[PDB]
RNA sequence: UCUGGUUUCUCUUCAGAUCGCAUAAAUCUUUCGCCUUUUACUAAAGAUUUCCGUGGAGAGGAACAACUCU
RNA sequence: GUGCUCGCUUCGGCAGCACAUAUACUAAAAUUGGAACGAUACAGAGAAGAUUAGCAUGGCCCCUGCGCAAGGAUGACACGCAAAUUCGUGAAGCG
RNA sequence: CGCCGCCAAGGUAU
């Protein structure tokens, strides 16, 4: 039912070699969601690594941005659930098999066989991003997604091969924490990490600190961006540019405002193209 | 990309469909061949 | 006639291909770029050029799927506005009649 | 290790396929397991040649085993292409061999 | 303008301008030979199609109506520059072919070079080798004089032979070079032999009834060879006075055939550069390489 | 066909709105792929070559326009100069000597290419685990 | 080629051969029954009309379905299909034609008129715009693009069939008999002929099933419900003018 | 599909039959907003034909005449494929065709 | 380039395998049910091979 | 004195010769004979294929290729 | 690793030449969802009286069968929607 | 002058 050139790929699974060899065929394993007959391919990425022939089809591929194999996106290199958590527009897909999932699968495919460069429904907001999901965007990932997986007879001590056994040896694996949509445990301990992280402490007191050292204005930060960048979050009392130090000073009348602007530059607030450096002001008269 | 049952889905090797008659006989001049049709009146 | 010619000749090498066809010659590479991730991932690779052969599919074999799968006929071509003449009504009589 | 997996396959377990290529049922069969069981002409025709080439490559073993001597097997193997429908049931399921096995029985005689 | 033009899938191993000006030939790794008009909007027309190796090496005949491609798959073909259809497939070599010629002025005359160390001398009415010159070792660059009564050629033997087709003796050998030899180039005149060697020299050498007999006439430098081991091939400018030759650092070298000063080195690829040339009415330079694009650098 | 319309940059700002995935070329969802015809010796003999010391050249045309750099691991390049797997080496440091039985005669003595070589806490974990 | 072909009800398509009277084919492969089939003009294709909803393309020397036509929501009356694009043209009882595409298989255009389904097409040969036939308002239409040149007079009976001839005139078979003539320069009605009954038939029971013209268009001959063949010649008069 | 054999021969002709005085009475009845009462002509056509094979003449009045008049020539139809039918099956059981009780048993009604 | 081996291979394979009561081979045994297709085109050339009485 | 090649293994299309000194089955369209309906059928003709094999031709090797036809 | 060549000065050391990167990687799996059949208990069997030959239509129901034969209880599932006749409400318009 | 050599679905429901 289907055939296929090429598959998506992302770089975290073709390996660290670009000289890679790899074999084909015209109809090979089915889909593990909606059982359909793409085209498995396989190759070697690595020395110590295992194959990683194929994982779902083209075209479940197609609709969500996803890779290949090992079921992330593209864009970045995350889960599924991370994406459209934080852009908040799901896209939905059934669950059961004949109900309404290859009616629409089919469907979606067939309105699809024209352009087979950009998904369904992500093209129009996958632009605004870069904001709450750049802050986790691992850049070299870890090459230990593409190491075989464990082998028997070292768990209880009967390998005969010893050595040459090519999966893996002396790894004991955890029954604490190891589909499509949901639900991923070791991800909502990614999303528990992502709002535990690591924050100035905040002094006991009653919302002073309404003052704010902001600096890294060099020649692409203006007086006049920056409050109108201010100006969203509200009104000013007093603002001064100072240009021996290239820095800023705003405040608020009611706190609460720049408060989120708080939440805003923690080496976090990226307009201009630049990590802006933010420290905490005085709010004391000192 | 995805065609019915008689193209790859299928290996009902099914009978009355063989290739039997596998070339056409053509009419030939001494007929009512279109070549002596684009001319009689 | 060379469209649909072809398209009868994969046919035939689709619907009858029991009888002594060649796999293909997979002596060809793709070059295809990394142009979605790369500035440090796997550092060096530019355009990534790749070697793709087939898997000799031994003719000592059933189809493996199920090809038994009924779905309800999805939406067709959309529809085309309709353009007929202005509709009559006759009478109260000829529609008794 | 076909025609017995076929069986296996198709989650019967009461013919029991011998090797001299029979089937027997075990159980006396109701109706849901009657109708799933009773095969065609192309598993039927398959058994019974396979049980021809059986019986031959049996008499070419029964000489090899070292008790039985080449004219022996001569008419015996004579006896085997030339009375078949007598002891393999071939006929049953394709009757156009019938007239092939008059064409041994026939030509027997010229013998 | 600098032009850049693109379409070969793969390595680009030669390329040639039209004897008269208007369109270029280029061809490599793919088995193409794609033809380009020089002017207009550098567009691009016949595709020549069914060679089974890899294109080693164009040339045009003086006419410029027909065009010779020297391939691995042992056979040299003769294409019509007018139409784009096959002459003849000339069946000989029992390995690769490495390289050809074609004798300007005298009639129509053919030289091939291959792995199995001969070197045949064809006339294409005759469908069969004319004379065969055993070597020893492979044979990879072959040029004709102007006379067509010398066959040059260059091996991995580090030293160039010159072959007399009446007396089917080796006639001279050039020493001068410390490793193979990977192109080699006649002047228009006839007067000097270029040839480029892994060793990163570009010699020149004289041929001449009357010869000093210690033809090293000059050197040049700059032109580096590397571990890809591609053949090298260097080219007259249509007046004699520029010397182009392609290297592996993706630097064009063009050098001033008197002082020996570099007058050009250019950037632009991204690859090693296999062949360079030189337009035969402008100052033109076609640059091809094995990033599969082609440019075409004024002077 | 002219180098000067296709050298001819877009006017613009580069449209930012886009991500630096989606605004870069492509053909099917993933990258820019066309089919070549590269000779298969070198290859496979690069191929060997990052597989066993890990480096080698780089192949594209049109990144830098100058290019001829090697990847991977750089400083094993040229620590070993530039070798190749196909070719002997200038030395032959931390080899390996085996021992060999080519009589073809003993009964359970004869080690040709099948021979082994003269070389040849956690079990309570693992019991807590399943 | 000198053989024939035949379809009908039974849900096979016969190729008759002329050399010996026997059937070589036997096509087989529609869901339901069979109304209408058509040759291509210079390629061994056929193209036939079905029951259920759909066309199909039948390859010659291959007997195989190269391409099914699915795009209506009811049966297909009739069928044409030529050398010059567009191939197919589909008329179908869900009030609609549709312009196909032979080779993709995909509809090209779909024509919305006539309350009253679609029942006759017919190529010309010679010019472009073909006409259709329907119960209400017959039409006429064009080759490329689609174009709605003219409609005719008040043909109100519900027909069946249309023949065209290459000098001007135009034949018209309905279901109570009457058939009417044509012209193409303008769109007159020229005769308003009814046929009256054989004998051994009632009152009401002519209806016209089949028209066609010989190749050197001097007779025209119908078939109709009366399991008859009624054949027409021309008049060699002069005193029938149009007003 | 699956072809027509002879079982399925009166199975058939009336599916036809009933499916071509539908699409004719879907495209012969005026704009009104009803059609057949989604069943209404067929039982009329049905009943015509019971009252033919009785020879009840089948005068209903109250009725338009073109639908009348296109259930006589349907009935007509169907009588005469039914009588040109039963000669040929009487005239290939007199002179010994075909030895089918069903055919033999309804060819007596048929008669 | 692909010539004969030892005839003591066919017998391990089959040793091995048996009557295909184990959950080892399970991979195999479909393709055993895939060998039913080609079965007398081996019957056919057994039987045109078979060894004369005046041979061993 | 020069000229200088039989077997074996792989693709390559054409076949009109008892392609095979012999001869299997199936499909369609008809006539029959058993027959209740059908698949299994009977046995004659007409026309197609499938299948076990075969004929001559382009190349690449290897097998004593150097014995030697020329 | 192996063979050949004094090729470079010890049979030994070195150098060159030739051979040139397989594997649904497992004997396992913490294992994975487990549909058929059989057993338990229900419900029960077409055609306006009874026993019932059947052949059909549909698609999100399958099985036996080589099936464009056939048979599976007519293989099973097929049910109340009245439409225009009377009256009320609301809307569009006309005198 | 010497035809002819028989299986199954059709029934113990799903
Ligand atoms: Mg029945
Ligand atoms: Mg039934
Ligand atoms: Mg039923
Ligand atoms: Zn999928
Ligand atoms: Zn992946
Ligand atoms: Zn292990």
């Amino acid at each position: 039912w289907e055939d296929a050139d090429f598959p998506i790929l992302c770089q975290t699974c073709l390996g660290e070699n670009p000289y890679i060899r790899m074999t084909k065929e015209k109809y090979g394993k089915e889909c593990k969601i909606c059982a359909r007959p793409f085209t498995v391919f396989r190759w070697c990425p690595g020395v110590r690594m295992r194959f990683k022939k194929t994982e779902v089809c083209q075209t479940c591929s197609k609709l969500k941005n996803v890779c290949q194999t090992c079921l992330l996106d593209l864009e970045y290199g995350l889960p599924i659930q991370v994406r459209d958590a934080g852009l908040s527009f799901k896209d939905d897909m059934p669950k059961s098999d004949v109900n309404k999932e290859y009616y629409t699968q089919n469907m979606e495919r067939e309105i699809s066989n024209s352009d087979g460069t950009r998904p369904v429904g992500m093209l129009g907001k996958a632009t605004s991003t870069s904001d709450m999901l750049l802050k986790l965007a691992r850049t070299t990932p870890y090459y230990k997604r593409n190491r075989p997986h464990i082998c028997s007879f070292w768990v209880k001590g009967e390998c005969k091969r010893g050595e040459e056994c090519p999966y893996r040896h002396e790894k004991p694996t955890d029954p604490d924490d190891p589909r499509y949509y949901g639900i991923n445990d070791p991800v909502a301990d990614k999303l528990l990490k992502r709002a535990s992280t690591m924050p100035r402490l905040d002094p006991p007191e009653d919302k002073t600190i309404t003052t704010l050292y902001v600096g890294g204005l060099g020649d692409t930060i203006t007086e006049t961006d920056l409050r109108n960048h201010f100006y969203q979050f509200g009104e000013i009392r007093t603002i001064t540019v100072v240009q021996r130090q290239q820095c800023a000073f705003i405040q608020f009348a009611t706190r609460q405002a720049a408060e989120v602007a708080a939440e805003k530059s923690f080496n976090k607030l990226i307009v201009n193209g630049r990590r802006l450096n933010v420290k905490w002001g005085r709010s004391q008269a000192a | 990309k995805g065609e019915g049952d008689l193209s790859q889905l299928s290996k009902q090797y099914s009978s009355r469909d063989l290739p039997s008659h596998t070339k056409i006989k053509y009419r030939q001049t001494t007929q009512d061949a279109p070549e002596e049709v684009r001319n009689r009146d | 006639r060379v469209a649909l010619e072809k398209s009868v000749s994969q046919k035939v090498a689709a619907a009858m291909p029991v009888r002594a066809a060649d796999k293909l010659a997979p002596a060809q590479y793709i070059r295809y770029t990394p142009s979605q991730q790369g500035v440090a991932f796997n550092s060096g690779a530019k355009q990534r050029v790749i070697r793709m052969v087939e898997m000799q599919k031994d003719p000592m074999e059933p189809p493996r799927f199920k090809i038994n799968k009924k779905i309800p006929r999805g939406p067709p071509s959309p529809p085309a506005p309709v353009m007929h003449s202005p509709s009559r009504k006759m009478t109260v009589k000829e529609q008794q009649e | 290790n076909m025609l017995n997996l076929l069986i296996h396959r198709k989650n019967l377990n009461y013919l029991h396929l011998d090797y001299n290529f029979n089937l027997k049922p075990v159980k006396t069969l109701t109706t849901k397991e009657r109708k799933k069981s009773r095969f065609g002409n192309a598993f039927h025709l398959c058994r019974e040649v396979l049980r021809l080439t059986k019986l031959v490559v049996d008499s070419h073993v029964q000489y090899r085993l070292g008790n039985v001597d080449a004219f022996q097997l001569a008419d015996g193997l004579q006896y085997i292409f030339a009375h078949v429908g007598q002891l393999t049931g071939m006929y049953r399921y394709k009757y156009k061999l019938m007239r092939q096995i008059r064409m041994c029985k026939d030509l027997k005689h010229l013998i | 303008p600098i032009m850049l033009l693109s379409g070969h899938e793969g390595e680009v191993y030669c390329c040639k301008f039209h004897p008269n000006g208007s369109t270029l030939a280029s061809a490599g790794f793919d088995r193409l030979i794609l033809l380009w008009n020089v002017y207009g909007d550098c567009d691009n027309y016949a595709t020549l199609k069914g060679h089974s190796g890899a294109v080693m090496e164009l040339h045009y005949n003086t006419d410029g109506s027909m065009l010779f491609s020297a391939s691995t798959d042992k056979t040299v073909a003769v294409w019509d520059s007018e139409t784009g259809e096959r002459v003849k497939r000339l069946k000989g070599h029992t390995s690769f072919v490495n390289s050809c010629y074609p004798a300007r002025r005298g009639p129509q005359l053919v030289c091939t070079g291959s792995d199995d160390g001969t070197v045949k001398l064809w006339d294409i009415r005759k469908k069969a080798a004319i004379q065969t010159f055993q070597n020893t070792y492979q044979v990879l660059a072959v040029t004709f004089n102007d006379t067509s009564d010398q066959i040059i050629s260059g091996g991995i033997d580090n030293d160039i032979k010159v072959w007399d087709l009446r007396q089917n003796k080796l006639t001279y050998t050039m020493r001068g070079h410390a490793d193979s030899v990977t192109g080699l180039s006649l002047s228009s005149e006839g007067s000097y032999l270029l040839s480029n060697a892994m060793d990163n020299t570009v010699r020149v050498w004289d041929v001449r009834p009357f010869a000093p007999k210690e033809r090293c006439v000059k050197i040049f430098q700059g032109n580096v060879h590397n571990f890809e081991k591609n053949l090298l091939r260097c080219s007259w400018s249509p007046d004699g006075s520029k010397i182009a030759a392609g290297s592996a650092d993706r630097f064009v070298y063009v050098w001033d055939t008197t002082s020996r000063r570099i007058l050009y080195k250019l950037p632009g690829h991204a690859g090693s550069i296999n062949e360079v040339a030189f337009h035969p009415d402008e100052p033109i330079i076609i640059s091809a390489s094995s990033d599969k694009r082609l440019y075409m650098g004024e002077i | 066909p002219t180098y000067e319309t296709m050298f001819a940059p877009e006017f613009g700002p580069e449209n930012p709105f886009r991500t630096q995935q989606m605004a870069a070329p492509r053909n099917m969802l993933s990258g820019y792929a066309e089919p070549a015809h590269i000779n298969d010796f070198m290859f496979e003999q690069q191929r060997r070559t990052f597989a066993t010391y890990g480096y080698a050249l780089d192949p594209s045309l049109d990144n830098h326009q100058v290019s001829a750099k090697y990847i991977g691991s750089v400083e094993e390049a040229e620590k070993n100069q530039g070798l190749t797997v196909f070719e002997t080496g200038q030395k032959k440091t931390e080899k390996r000597k085996k021992f060999k039985e080519n009589d073809a005669s003993n009964i359970d003595g004869f080690l040709g290419p099948w021979a082994k070589y003269v070389d040849e806490e956690e079990q309570k974990e693992l019991d807590e685990i399943t | 080629s000198p053989y024939l072909f035949s379809c009908g009800e039974d849900k096979q398509v016969k190729c008759w051969d002329l050399e010996y009277n026997k059937v070589i084919r036997h096509y087989h492969g529609h869901l339901s029954a069979v109304y209408g089939l058509d040759l291509h003009p210079t390629i061994d294709v056929l193209v036939t009309c079905s029951r259920d909803s759909t066309a199909r393309i039948w390859d010659v020397r291959t007997k195989a379905s190269v391409h099914t036509l699915s795009g209506h929501t009811n049966a297909v009356a009739t069928v044409r299909c030529q050398a010059a694009e567009p191939q197919i043209i589909t008329g179908s009882h869900d009030t609609t034609i549709r312009l196909w595409d032979l080779v993709a298989g995909k509809t090209r255009v779909t024509l919305t008129n006539h309350k009253k389904s679609v029942r006759a097409v017919v190529l010309h040969p010679r010019h472009y715009t073909f006409a259709s036939g329907s119960p209400d308002n017959i039409k006429q239409w064009k080759f490329p693009d689609g174009s709605f040149i003219q409609n005719l007079s008040g043909h109100n009976a519900i027909i069946n069939t249309l023949t065209v001839n290459s000098d001007g005139v135009l034949v018209s078979g309905a279901d109570n008999g009457t058939m009417h003539l044509w012209d193409w320069r303008t769109g007159y009605n020229f005769q308003r002929v009814h046929a009256a009954v054989q004998p051994g038939s009632l009152d009401s029971e002519s209806g016209i099933f089949a028209c066609a013209f010989d190749q050197s268009e001097s007779r025209l001959l119908t078939a109709e419900a009366d399991k008859t063949i009624k054949v027409y010649r021309e008049d060699d008069t002069a005193t029938e003018e149009t007003h | 599909a699956k072809t027509v054999t002879k079982q399925r021969v009166e199975s058939h002709f009336d599916l036809e039959l009933r499916a071509a005085v539908m699409h004719d009475i879907l495209d012969m009845m005026p704009e009104g907003i009803k059609q057949n009462k989604a069943r209404t002509i067929l039982q009329h056509l049905s009943e015509a034909w019971r009252c033919w094979k009785a020879n009840i003449p089948w005068k209903v009045p109250g009725l338009p005449t073109p639908i009348e008049n296109m259930i006589l020539r349907y009935v007509k139809a169907k009588a005469d494929w039914w009588t040109n039918t039963a000669h040929y099956n009487r005239e290939r059981i007199r002179r010994g065709a075909t030895v089918d009780k069903t055919v033999c048993k309804k060819n007596l009604g048929r008669l | 380039q692909k010539e004969d081996m030892p005839p003591e291979h066919v017998r391990k394979i089959i040793r091995d395998h048996g009557d295909m009561t184990n959950r080892k081979f399970r991979h195999d045994k479909r393709v055993y049910l895939g060998a039913l297709k080609y079965m007398p085109h081996a019957v056919l050339k057994l039987l045109e091979n078979m060894p004369m009485p005046w041979e061993q």
